[PDB]
């Protein structure tokens, strides 16, 4: 069968198929809500545009993200990305799916127990397994020694690896990232 | 069994013959019907009821293992070749399957199943319509005589002259499965009992204007032919009338990808007439006119030069002039003509210009008109305000959408008329009493791309089977009151009438399209989404779609009485626009030809004038089915049921998948489900002690004794005072017992 690779971060959704060169589809991990009242009565409009969508209508919705730090802090918004991202971007059934996931070391525990929680009661995948994103990155470099220096948008973090072991108490990781860089240029 | 003259063996076979036959054996315990791959149900023999395991031993050789779940038994020998499908012991699908299927092998064309009047078309000639028949059926009467459609006018003509009403005659099948022939031998027979020859005649012209290739028949017809033949006081040959009901506009504008426009314009495109394209600028290319070569071009249907001039000998023999064939087909060359039309915006403005000017100088040299004059009308419509007229501005999808619209309204305009002129020729000053029409509708097509016209047509199937199913509630309520037991007083048509509120009602589905071809800027995601917003789980039969074996493409599933149907929605919006243009209409009303009086007159105190934009061909369709069940509701009715046996010429040999599927679509497998929730084996008490007095052998008392000592729960079977009524399980466990007691 296939497998699903997500790597969410915090700021970009980026998922596709196991086996494929590069991401099918990238788009924000935000979610918008309108934030005046709405005349037109037959516009049936939407209550809530997750992902590309919420881009194109930056004008009439308050965007959000549902990921600070790595850290997922609105399980309900975190979900509608989920879903959108199986099946509307990717259109895939995720029953018949392994979904690999990712996120940055040092993390609080809950985070990562609740994303398996939800992967396999709400979605019902067959298998799920979350990888650190510094080791994926290193396997991308066709390396198998080095420190990988993982800058995303809401994390930055460090990981010696060498030989394929890594070195856990030497891992560092830094809460400055784009976020803050947005933040410090506005 | 001599009164049938020749006949006799094909419309019934002897007692003799029939009781040499009962004589087979069959295992009631492991012959029973059994799905199959190659078709739904085979006959086969099980060895044993292995657990979940059992092993089919059909006549091909096989043993394929079905699950426990999915076998019914076999209906009995003794009960085999029965006349009434009603009255069969046991009421499967496969099963009337089977049974038409040795009938007609067995040469038995026409069979009843209950209120309706089944008939599979004999390939080769017969006895059965000789005369003799004809003239010896009168005086026997329905409840004896085998079945035929003979039969079932005469019962409609003597209802007649009973009740004082109409009748009302709904043949039912697919055109080119020997309807026209059927009604043919209805109208000889009616002449007989007492102008078919005129209808005959005038037919080409209906076959012409009416008829279209979809991909299931390529001489379909479109429009709701009717013919109603009235009578005299005396009961004797008056007069006939004639009337047309939901003939589809959206042919004349749109085809799908597989099929093609009306028959006419290709037959205008035969060149064996090049006077008719020299003097109306038609090129022979049929690729060159825009509203036509979206379509099929060119099929291997008919020979359409011939049929060209069939049309022409018989307009020439029918009572209107040549110049008025002549004005006929140059108003078709005409709608030909509007398709190319081009528009473009304006300089710096949202306003729509013409930049081709050619082909309107020419379909107005055409039409009647003027050619600035109708591009002016086009671009800049002038509507009334009160006591002034102020002008109205449109753009390039505008201007189609009433170009469209205009075509489909004078090409609808023109058959009418046409049928108007039919019924004048055909008129006899003779008084005309009550009438007994014959209807010939489209059927319950299904497809895998069904689309907006194929809604509509399942949307008027519906109606009527909710028609025929209320019909024959009332009907059994009427054997109930005459056999003086009265139960299960619910109706049998709300079950039905479900579904079409989820069409018809406000919010329903053509309710949701009409409101958003009136939004602003609506789309068909947006019309899905509403869909889905206002009805998904809110409703009952409305649900997601389903993708089978890579169909094309489904955006929702409504479930009908013929079974679920998946819907696309891609160019609804688009194709329900019907705005038509009114300052146009004047200036056909102000033309130099015929064309003013085909759009004569055509669009305080309280009117409900809808405006010329808020038109819609759903709600056009809406009002046209509304006045079509007010004149059948008026009617007594009845219904005869014709399916093909197989796709090839070829007879005898049959396709049970297109059996299955006339089945379904026709609704006989409805009526035996209607019949199936009272009891529909029901048998009077003489013929049942004679067969089954053996068991306690010695008349309420004596039923009573052997129905106790027969192990009969209560509620099985309902005692009435001239037939005790019992259900498959009674049939099958006294049959049993009987075969025990031999
Ligand atoms: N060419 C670029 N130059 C500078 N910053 C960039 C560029 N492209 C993307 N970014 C920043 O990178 C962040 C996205 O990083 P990403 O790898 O998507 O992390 P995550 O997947 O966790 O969101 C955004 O905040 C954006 O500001």
């Amino acid at each position: 069968t296939t497998a699903l690779v997500c790597d969410n971060g915090s700021g970009l959704v980026k998922a596709g198929f196991a086996g494929d060169d590069a991401p099918r589809a990238v788009f924000p991990s935000i979610v918008g809500r309108p934030r005046h009242q709405g005349v037109m009565v037959g516009m049936g409009q939407k209550d809530s545009y997750v992902g590309d969508e919420a881009q194109s209508k930056r004008g009439i919705l308050t965007l959000k993200y549902p990921i600070e730090h790595g850290i997922i802090t609105n399980w309900d918004d975190m979900e509608k990305i989920w879903h959108h991202t199986f099946y509307n971007e990717l259109r895939v059934a995720p029953e018949e799916h392994p979904t690999l996931l990712t996120e940055a070391p040092l993390n609080p525990k809950a985070n990562r127990e609740k994303m398996t929680q939800i992967m396999f009661e709400t979605f019902n995948v067959p298998a799920m397994y979350v990888a650190i994103q510094a080791v994926l990155s290193l396997y991308a470099s066709g390396r198998t020694t080095g420190i990988v220096l993982d800058s995303g948008d809401g994390v930055t973090h460090n990981v010696p690896i060498y030989e394929g072991y890594a070195l856990p108490h030497a891992i560092m990781r830094l809460d400055l990232a784009g976020r803050d860089l947005t933040d410090y240029l506005m | 069994m001599a009164v049938f003259g020749a006949a006799a063996p094909y419309l019934r076979k002897s007692e003799k013959e029939r009781l040499e036959a009962q004589t087979r054996p069959f295992d009631l315990k492991k012959d029973v019907f059994v799905p199959d791959d190659k078709q739904e149900f085979v006959k086969a023999k099980i060895v044993s009821r292995e657990g979940g395991k059992v092993t089919a031993e059909t006549e091909y050789g096989k043993t394929v293992t079905v699950k426990e779940d999915q076998v019914m038994q076999q209906n009995p020998p003794k009960f085999d070749k029965i006349e009434d499908m009603a009255m069969l012991t046991f009421l499967h699908e496969p099963a009337v399957l089977y049974n038409l299927k040795d009938r007609y092998g067995s040469w038995m064309i026409y069979t009843y199943s209950g209120l309706f009047c089944v008939t599979v078309n004999p390939y080769k000639w017969l006895p059965v319509y000789t005369p003799e028949v004809v003239a010896a059926y009168r005086g026997k009467k329905r409840s004896e005589a085998p079945p035929h459609i003979f039969s079932i006018s005469d019962n409609a003509y003597q209802y007649m002259l009973t009740d004082r009403e109409n009748q009302s005659i709904l043949i039912t099948g697919e055109s080119g499965a020997g309807k026209t022939v059927n009604t043919k031998r209805v109208i000889q027979y009616f002449a007989v009992i007492a102008l078919e020859d005129q209808i005959i005649q005038a037919n080409p012209a209906l076959e012409a204007f009416g008829n279209a290739k979809t991909v299931r028949n390529d001489n379909s017809s479109r429009f709701g032919k009717f013919i109603r033949i009235h009578f005299g006081a005396t009961g004797k040959l008056a007069s006939a009338d004639i009337e047309t009901y939901l003939l589809e506009k959206s042919r004349v504008i749109f085809q799908l990808k597989a099929e093609r426009d009306y028959h006419i314009f290709y037959q205008i495109l035969s060149n064996k007439k090049p006077e008719l394209l020299d003097m109306l600028l038609i090129t022979n290319n049929p690729y060159d006119y825009a509203f036509i070569s979206q379509g099929e071009t060119t099929v291997a249907s008919i020979d359409d030069a011939e049929e060209l001039m069939a049309t022409d000998n018989a307009f020439d023999v029918l009572g209107f002039t040549s110049e008025e064939k002549n004005s006929m087909y140059k108003l078709t060359g005409a709608i030909m003509h509007f398709g190319n039309m081009k528009f473009k915006l304006k300089q710096r403005e949202e306003q729509a210009e013409p930049d081709g000017t050619e082909e309107a100088d020419k379909s107005a040299y055409l039409m009647g008109l003027n050619s600035a004059d109708l591009l002016k009308g086009l671009c800049h419509p002038r509507v009334k305000v009160g006591n002034e007229y102020v002008t109205k501005g449109q753009n390039v999808q505008q201007v189609i959408y009433a170009t469209g619209a205009l075509a489909k309204a004078v090409y609808e305009r023109m058959f009418n008329w046409m049928v108007t002129r039919i019924n004048a020729t055909l008129e006899t000053k003779q008084p005309r009493q009550y009438f007994i029409g014959v209807l010939d509708i489209a059927g319950f097509e299904i497809f895998d791309f069904n689309s907006f016209e194929q809604l509509c047509i399942n949307f008027t199937n519906e109606k009527l089977q909710q028609f025929f199913n209320h019909h024959m509630f009332v009907l059994e309520q009427e054997e109930y009151k005459k056999e003086g037991i009265e139960w299960t007083f619910i109706d049998f048509g709300m079950d039905l009438q479900a579904c079409i509120d989820l069409i018809e009602k406000p919010m329903g589905i053509m309710s949701i399209l009409e409101e958003e071809c009136m939004f602003p800027k609506a789309t068909d995601m947006t019309f899905k989404a509403k869909l889905f917003d206002n009805h998904l789980g809110k409703s009952a039969n409305f649900q997601k779609p389903r993708n089978i074996k890579g169909k094309p493409e489904a955006h929702f599933s409504l479930i009908h009485y013929a079974g679920i149907v998946d819907y696309n929605i891609i160019g609804w919006l688009q194709k329900n626009k019907d705005p038509l243009n009114e300052t146009v209409v004047g200036l056909y009303q102000k033309s130099s030809l015929k064309l003013l009086s085909t759009l004569f007159a055509n669009y305080g105190k309280g009117k409900a004038k809808k405006g010329s934009s808020f038109q819609t061909v759903s709600a056009l369709h809406r009002e046209n089915l509304n006045k079509l069940m007010t004149n059948l509701r008026s009617t007594h009715p009845h219904f005869v049921r014709c399916i093909i046996p197989n796709e090839t010429k070829s007879p005898g040999v049959m396709d049970n998948p297109l059996v299955m599927h006339q089945l379904r679509c026709n609704g006989v497998l409805e009526g035996i489900r209607i019949c199936r929730k009272g009891f529909p084996n029901r048998i009077l008490y003489g013929d049942f002690r004679q067969r089954y007095r053996i068991l306690n052998p010695a008349s309420r008392k004596g039923a009573e004794k052997l129905l106790s000592s027969l192990d009969i729960d209560h509620n099985q079977y309902k005692f009435g005072h001239t037939k005790v009524f019992f259900k498959a399980g009674l049939l099958g466990l006294l049959e049993e017992m009987r075969d025990e007691r031999l």
